[PDB]
RNA sequence: GGUUCGUGGUAGGAGAGCGUUCUAAGGGCGGUGAAGUCAGACCGGAAGGACUGGUGGAGCGCUUAGAAGUGAGAAUGCCGGUAUGAGUAGCGAAAGAAGGGUGAGAAUCCCUUCCACCGAAUAUCUAAGGUUUCCUGAGGAAGGCUCGUCCGCUCAGGGUU
RNA sequence: CCGAUAGUGAACCAGUACCGUGAGGGAAAGGUGAAAAGCACCCCGGAAGGGGAGUGAAACAGUUCCUGAAACCGUGUGCCU
RNA sequence: UUAAGUUAGAAAGGGCGCACGGUGGAUGCCUUGGCACUAGGAGCCGAAGAAGGACGGGACUAACACCGAUAUGCUUUGGG
């Protein structure tokens, strides 16, 4: 597995941040090395989603950030990233056995030449 | 006939500009532009404008065909150096050369 | 009146640099190494005008030695023979006969054998 | 620690024989009709070759 | 005018000269192109001198004599320029991420959210010291160890009761 | 007598800038053209910069702009490797 | 065809020569400034506030020069 120029806690923070962003926005632009780590971490969260159990919900809730995605309106209740992972995202991969992400190569970034990719669901 | 364009006194060390200008020398202008677009260097966008200026000059001043143009010449000449100082340890100041470049590109019909 | 250094220095150094034309790198560009290179080129040229005369006499002698051994003489016998015979043709000329008209050289080597 | 002699022009140039860039790995598109890096999305079309994105 | 004997050379003695700037006198060159500068395969025993062509765009040779800040390769010389080392060392303690925006251009500016750091401080005042760095608008040459649309930077206007 | 490294330290807003607690130390830096006639207009470019067009005897005189040596940096190629 | 032998050509880059550029500011030409003198004049200023300054004064004014709240000038006499 990749050390991403970070300590163990920083890296675990970075993978939690990127994972949540990928679940919330369904498409993010990041570096190639970051995108090749995320695909593992996000496809495991989507698997827990599809599981759907309380146990599975609590495994995902131990990793996914507590970000409000949107506020829907029923008395307007906010929807958290974790609810969007079990209510919206996972069930749309119910008959797909793995491979919920795809990395498109975009090109190098002006400031540091970093190879940039779009990583997206489906 | 052939069209010239020069970017005089560009802040960009000549060495750094030459390493890229070497890729386009003799290529077709279509290809040359693509090489500059996908060559991730600081020199690339600067050299692209000079090369695109050369092509505009070749299309507007000399009615040449922009679909039949090869980069005949492309060279980088040293411009005047900006002299700077970097304070080093023990009160000593070491020189810094902020170098400049004259980038010339010449396109020719074939 | 003040005399500034003007022109004479440049004119004198540029002549020397020109005499170093063809020399490797800095030796054809920079006055200081050009000047040494030119001094040394003249020294070699003076020495090699003497060495050239020695060099050619050794080349002629080798070729006469060859042409004479095809006649069953050595160079030392042939040159002794010619001295006794009275023939005063020098080595540059014999060497030329020994390459260009071997028939003539053989005639001289005949004269040599007769004197011995 | 320090250079004993200045490096000559010839020698400096020989050392730089290898300091150079490689041409980009690029080809023309079908849709765009323009150049692109293989295995990248073409931004002229705004997609991955002919496959729409 | 010829015979004879000579002609390696450091310190050093002796001699004859080359060239530079200036003066005088004489005689000249020069916008039909002076000096300088570049080039060349020419001339003299040397120092050196011409000629031709390019560049240059207004002064300069020659003769005889005179006078000297009169000739540079070395002084760890002085000053300037430019190399080499080298695309090398370094880029000065530290946690960022994505989305949205702005823009010719964005890792680096703005906003949002999450994350992380200080918390007898990395917070809040005040004195010294600095002296406009403060605010607003515009800018991105240089400065900022990268970038830059940003700034304690540049330019305007302001602002201290 | 000097002719911009000379001549004053100072031909130029110089005892300035800068250095120093201070006394004090102390620079660098002249030349568009006869005349601004200082490049309308078009073109690439965000600009810088450039290419045309034009002015001029000249712009390879283009607001630090007479000349423009050498080091040094490049491009091309006749011979060699 | 097999065998044996000989010889060519090549340039990643490099060298020499040449051509053309860049950089740089030597050189020549030039002079606004200096240097040394000669002849003549003059050799002092200050409580009637000096030397030397500071801050001000222009339609807009950062600097220099000039001027002092009468401030980028006032009066007068001559020149033009
Ligand atoms: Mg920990
Ligand atoms: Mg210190
Ligand atoms: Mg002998
Ligand atoms: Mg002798
Ligand atoms: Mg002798
Ligand atoms: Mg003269
Ligand atoms: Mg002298
Ligand atoms: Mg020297
Ligand atoms: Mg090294
Ligand atoms: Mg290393
Ligand atoms: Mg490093
Ligand atoms: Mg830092
Ligand atoms: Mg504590
Ligand atoms: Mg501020
Ligand atoms: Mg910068
Ligand atoms: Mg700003
Ligand atoms: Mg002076
Ligand atoms: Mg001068
Ligand atoms: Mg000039
Ligand atoms: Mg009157
Ligand atoms: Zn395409």
């Amino acid at each position: 597995y990749r050390k991403l120029g970070r300590t163990s806690s920083q890296r675990k923070a970075l993978l939690r941040d990127l994972a949540t962003d990928l679940i919330v926005f369904e498409r993010i632009e990041t570096t190639e090395a970051r995108a090749k780590e995320i695909r593992k971490v996000v496809e495991k969260l989507i698997t827990s989603g599809k599981k759907g159990d309380l146990h599975a919900r609590r495994q995902a809730a131990a990793f996914i950030r507590h970000e409000v995605v949107e506020v829907v309106q029923v008395k307007n209740r906010p929807v958290y990233a974790l609810q969007k992972l079990f209510d919206d995202v996972a069930p749309r991969y119910a008959e797909r056995q793995g491979g919920y992400t795809r990395i498109l190569k975009k090109g190098p970034r002006r400031g540091d030449g970093a190879p940039m990719v779009i990583i997206e669901l489906v | 006939t052939s069209a010239k364009a020069v970017a005089k006194t560009v802040r960009i060390a000549p060495r750094k500009a030459r390493i890229v200008i070497d890729l386009i020398r003799g290529k077709q202008v279509g290809e040359a532009i693509a090489i500059l677009k996908y060559t991730p260097r600081s020199a690339s966008p600067i050299i692209e404008k000079v090369l695109k200026s050369a092509i505009a000059n070749a299309e507007h001043n000399y009615d040449l065909d922009i679909n039949n143009l090869v980069v005949e010449e492309a060279f980088v000449d040293e411009g005047p150096t900006l002299k700077r100082f970097r304070p080093r340890a023990q009160g000593r100041a070491s020189a810094i050369n902020k170098r400049t470049s004259h980038i010339t590109v010449v396109v020719s019909e074939v | 009146p003040r005399v500034k250094g003007g022109t004479v220095t440049r004119k004198r150094r540029k002549k020397i640099v020109k005499l170093a034309k063809g020399y490797y790198g800095s030796k054809h560009l920079l006055f200081k190494v050009a000047n040494q290179a030119v001094m040394k080129s003249y020294q070699y040229a003076y020495r090699d005008r003497r060495q050239k005369k020695r060099d050619f006499r050794r080349l002629w002698i080798a070729r006469i030695n060859a042409a004479a051994r095809m006649q069953d003489l050595s160079y030392s016998k042939l040159m002794h023979g010619l001295k006794l015979a009275g023939i005063d043709i020098n080595r540059k000329m014999l060497a030329d006969l020994a390459v260009n008209d071997i028939a003539s050289f053989n005639t001289l080597a005949d004269s040599a054998k007769k004197a011995l | 620690a320090v250079p004993f002699r200045r490096t000559s022009k010839a020698k400096k140039r020989k050392r730089r024989t290898h300091v150079k860039l490689q041409l980009p790995g690029m080809n023309e598109c079908s849709n765009c009709g323009e150049y692109r890096l293989s295995h990248h999305v073409c931004p002229e079309c705004g997609q991955y070759d002919g496959k729409d994105v």
